[PDB]
C-alpha cells in the first residue's frame, strides 16, 4: 500500500479553504484512512479516523471524506493555526505529507556574496557563502560559477521556515573549496533564479579584490 | 452410499463472520475428497501432516469442518504458527496441524456496495486465543484503567469491527471463504474413512 | 492525565546499541497495540515497530533483525531496543498508542537518535564580512561541529531584527556547518558593532566572533 498526497504545498491565506488529497494506491476496506497535523518540533496530532470522524476536540472545520482510493481532508476556513504540515495514513503506511503555507505577493530576494575569510583560508578550506534574503515564493534556483564554470557536487544549501512577520523565505548556499583550488581561480558568482526576477540576478567577487 | 456431508459446509450459501466461526463435526460416514481437487474453484488448497493426494485412503475418527470469510491478505494467517490480528483473536490452528486449509474468493457473495458490514472481526482482546478457540464475547473492551460499565467511549471500545468489503477492493482485501478440515485420529474405531 | 513520555534518546556510534522508553500515564500499554513511528531529519512520519495486546510483534523490513519492540507491565512503559544502529536510523522517534480503526490517538513528544562515528567538537567561527558595494547583510559561518545543536545571538541578544540563523546542513565528513546573517543599515557599518555569539553545549565552547567591513 503506497499513500500520494497532492499537491506537495498548499499556498493559502488565513480564511480560505483548504482541500488535500490522498490517493491510496489499493482499495483496502471502506473509509479506511486517518489525517494527521505536525507542527515544527511537535508531535503529530491525530485529526480524523475513518476517512469521516473528527478525533475528539478537533474543530469544526476540519472533515475528512471519500472512499475507496481517493480521500480529502478539507480545512473549511484556514486559521493562522491551522499552516503546518498534514500526513495521511492506513494501516503501517504514512502518505509523505502536504504543507500548508502562507500565501503573499512574489518578493524577488535580496541575494549577497561573501567570500572566504583569511582565517579560514589559513586552515586549507574556503567557503563562499551566497545569501538569498526575503523571497517569496519559496522556489529558487542558485547556481554557483567559478570562472565562469557552472559548479556541480560541491554546495549545499539550507532554507528557514516561513517568516511569522512577512511570510518569506531565506536560503543560504556554501561552495566548498580546497584553499588550493580556491586560489586557481579568480572570479566567484552565484546566479540566482526566482519567479520575483525578470531575469537572473549575479552576484560575484574577484578573488584578491 | 452414505456420504459425508461435506457440502453442506463448502457450498452453504451463507457464512459466518470469523469471530463467530462456524464448524460442522462429521462422523460415521464415506468421505470422498475429490470436489478437493477440482481447481479453478479454490485460491489456496494447503495440507499440513497428511498428503494432499491421498485423502480418500485415509481413515480418521472424526472430522471437523470450520468456515468463515476474512480477507484475501489474511488468508495466510490460516496456518499453524501464524500471527496477527485473525491467528491471535480469531481464529488459530494449533502448531501441530493436521487437517487442510481451503480458501476461495467469495467477493460475488459477500461483498456490498458501500461496504458489507456484516461480516466482523475481533480486534481488541488482551490475550491470543487458544487453538480452536471461539470467542463471542461484544463485552466493551478496556483499554486503560478505568472501568467501562458498559458504555463506549475513550479507553473503552467495541472489540469487533467490520469488514468493509466493497466489490471494487483490491483483490487481496477481497472476501475469501474459508474452510479448515481437521482430521482427528483418536485411540478408537475410526468412522470418516476414504 | 493521559501522555506517553519517552526517554533513552542520545547519541551513539555506528553498530552500537541504544534502548528508548514510552513511560504511559492514562492508557494500559499491554492492553493496546503500541508502536514506535520515527522520522528522520526534514522527512516524513516512518512506521517502524508494533507491538499487539497479546504479544505478537511486527517490524519495519528496515529494522527487522535489529530492533526488538518490548513492554513492561508493572512500569507501564513500552521499549524500543535498538542494535547494530546505522546512520541512517538517526530520526525523531515517537511512541504511540495505535486503535487501528480509531488512528493513533496519543503520542509521546519524542526522542533523538543520532547515529555517528563523529566526535563532538566545537564549531569554528568565521566572518561573513559585509561587501565594500543602503542595506548591508553581514553574518557569521559555524563551521564544524558536532553533535547539534549551536544557538547564535548577534550582539548578546540585543540585535533580533533581520537575523536569519539557518538550519545547518550535514557535511561529509559528518560535522555541520550552519550560518547566520543579519541585513542591517549599510550606513550603521562604521558605527556599530556587530558580534555573533555562538553556543555549542555539547563541547561546552563559546565564540564571540567581531563581524567588520574587510580591508
Ligand atoms: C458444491 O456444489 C457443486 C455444484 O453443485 C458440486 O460440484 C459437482 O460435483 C459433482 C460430483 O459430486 C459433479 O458430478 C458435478 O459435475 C460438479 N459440478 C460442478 C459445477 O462442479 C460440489 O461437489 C459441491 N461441493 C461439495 C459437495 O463439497
Ligand atoms: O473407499 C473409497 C471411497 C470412494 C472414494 C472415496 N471413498
Amino acid at each position: 500500500i503506497v499513500l500520494t498526497q497532492s499537491p506537495g504545498t498548499l499556498s493559502l491565506s488565513p480564511g480560505e479553504r483548504a482541500t488535500l488529497s490522498c490517493r491510496a494506491s489499493q482499495s483496502v476496506s471502506s473509509s479506511y484512512l486517518a489525517w494527521y497535523q505536525q507542527k515544527p518540533g511537535q508531535a503529530p496530532r491525530l485529526l480524523i479516523y475513518g476517512a469521516s470522524s473528527r478525533a475528539t476536540g478537533i474543530p469544526g472545520r476540519f472533515s475528512g471524506s471519500g472512499s475507496g482510493t481517493d480521500f480529502t481532508l478539507t480545512i473549511s476556513r484556514l486559521e493562522p493555526e491551522d499552516f503546518a504540515i498534514y500526513y495521511c495514513q492506513q494501516g503501517v503506511t504514512f502518505g509523505g505529507g502536504t504543507k500548508v503555507e502562507i500565501k503573499r505577493t512574489v518578493a524577488a530576494p535580496s541575494v549577497f556574496i561573501f567570500p572566504p575569510s583569511d582565517e579560514q583560508l589559513k586552515s586549507g578550506t574556503a567557503s563562499v557563502v551566497c545569501l538569498l534574503n526575503n523571497f517569496y515564493p519559496r522556489e529558487a534556483k542558485v547556481q554557483w560559477k567559478v570562472d565562469n564554470a557552472l559548479q556541480s557536487g560541491n554546495s549545499q544549501e539550507s532554507v528557514t521556515e516561513q517568516d511569522s512577520k512577512d511570510s518569506t523565505y531565506s536560503l543560504s548556499s556554501t561552495l566548498t573549496l580546497s584553499k588550493a583550488d580556491y586560489e586557481k581561480h579568480k572570479v566567484y558568482a552565484c546566479e540566482v533564479t526566482h519567479q520575483g526576477l525578470s531575469s537572473p540576478v549575479t552576484k560575484s567577487f574577484n578573488r584578491g579584490e | 452410499t452414505n456420504l459425508c456431508p461435506f457440502g453442506e459446509v463448502f457450498n452453504a450459501t451463507r457464512f459466518a463472520s470469523v469471530y463467530a466461526w462456524n464448524r460442522k463435526r462429521i462422523s460415521n460416514c464415506v468421505a470422498d475428497y475429490s470436489f478437493l481437487y477440482n481447481s479453478a474453484s479454490f485460491s489456496t488448497f494447503k495440507c499440513y501432516g497428511v498428503s494432499p493426494t491421498k485423502l480418500n485412503d485415509l481413515c480418521f475418527t472424526n472430522v471437523y469442518a470450520d468456515s468463515f470469510v476474512i480477507r484475501g491478505d489474511e488468508v495466510r494467517q490460516i496456518a499453524p504458527g501464524q500471527t496477527g490480528k485473525i491467528a491471535d483473536y480469531n481464529y488459530k490452528l494449533p502448531d501441530d496441524f493436521t487437517g487442510c486449509v481451503i480458501a476461495w474468493n467469495s467477493n460475488n457473495l459477500d461483498s456490498k456496495v458501500g461496504g458489507n458490514y456484516n461480516y466482523l472481526y475481533r480486534l481488541f482482546r488482551k490475550s491470543n486465543l487458544k487453538p480452536f478457540e471461539r470467542d463471542i464475547s461484544t463485552e466493551i473492551y478496556q483499554a486503560g484503567s478505568t472501568p467501562c460499565n458498559g458504555v463506549e467511549g475513550f479507553n473503552c471500545y467495541f472489540p469487533l469491527q467490520s469488514y468493509g468489503f466493497q466489490p471494487t477492493n483490491g483483490v487481496g482485501y477481497q472476501p475469501y471463504r474459508v474452510v479448515v478440515l481437521s482430521f482427528e485420529l483418536l485411540h478408537a474405531p475410526a468412522t470418516v474413512c476414504g | 492525565e493521559v501522555q506517553l513520555v519517552e526517554s533513552g534518546g542520545g547519541l551513539i556510534q555506528p553498530g552500537g546499541s541504544l534502548r528508548l522508553s514510552c513511560a504511559a500515564s492514562g492508557i494500559t500499554v499491554t492492553s493496546n497495540y503500541m508502536s514506535w513511528v520515527r522520522q528522520a531529519p526534514g522527512k516524513g512520519l516512518e512506521w517502524v515497530s508494533v507491538i499487539y495486546p497479546g504479544g505478537s510483534t511486527f517490524y519495519a523490513d528496515s529494522v527487522k533483525g535489529r530492533f526488538t519492540i518490548s513492554r513492561d507491565n508493572s512500569k507501564n512503559t513500552l521499549y524500543l531496543q535498538m542494535n547494530s544502529l546505522r546512520a541512517e536510523d538517526t530520526a525523531v522517534y515517537y511512541c504511540a498508542r495505535d486503535l487501528v480503526v480509531y488512528g493513533m490517538d496519543v503520542w509521546g513528544q519524542g526522542t533523538t537518535v543520532t547515529v555517528s562515528s563523529a566526535s563532538t567538537k566545537g564549531p569554528s567561527v568565521f566572518p561573513l564580512a559585509p561587501s565594500s558595494k543602503g542595506t548591508a547583510a553581514l553574518g557569521c559561518l559555524v563551521k564544524d561541529y558536532f553533535p547539534e545543536p549551536v544557538t547564535v545571538s548577534w550582539n548578546s541578544g540585543a540585535l533580533t531584527s533581520g537575523v536569519h540563523t539557518f538550519p545547518a546542513v550535514l557535511q561529509s565528513s559528518g560535522l555541520y556547518s550552519l550560518s547566520s546573517v543579519v541585513t542591517v543599515p549599510s550606513s550603521s557599518l562604521g558605527t556599530q558593532t556587530y558580534i555573533c555569539n555562538v553556543n555549542h553545549k555539547p563541547s561546552n565552547t563559546k565564540v564571540d566572533k567581531r563581524v567588520e567591513p574587510k580591508s
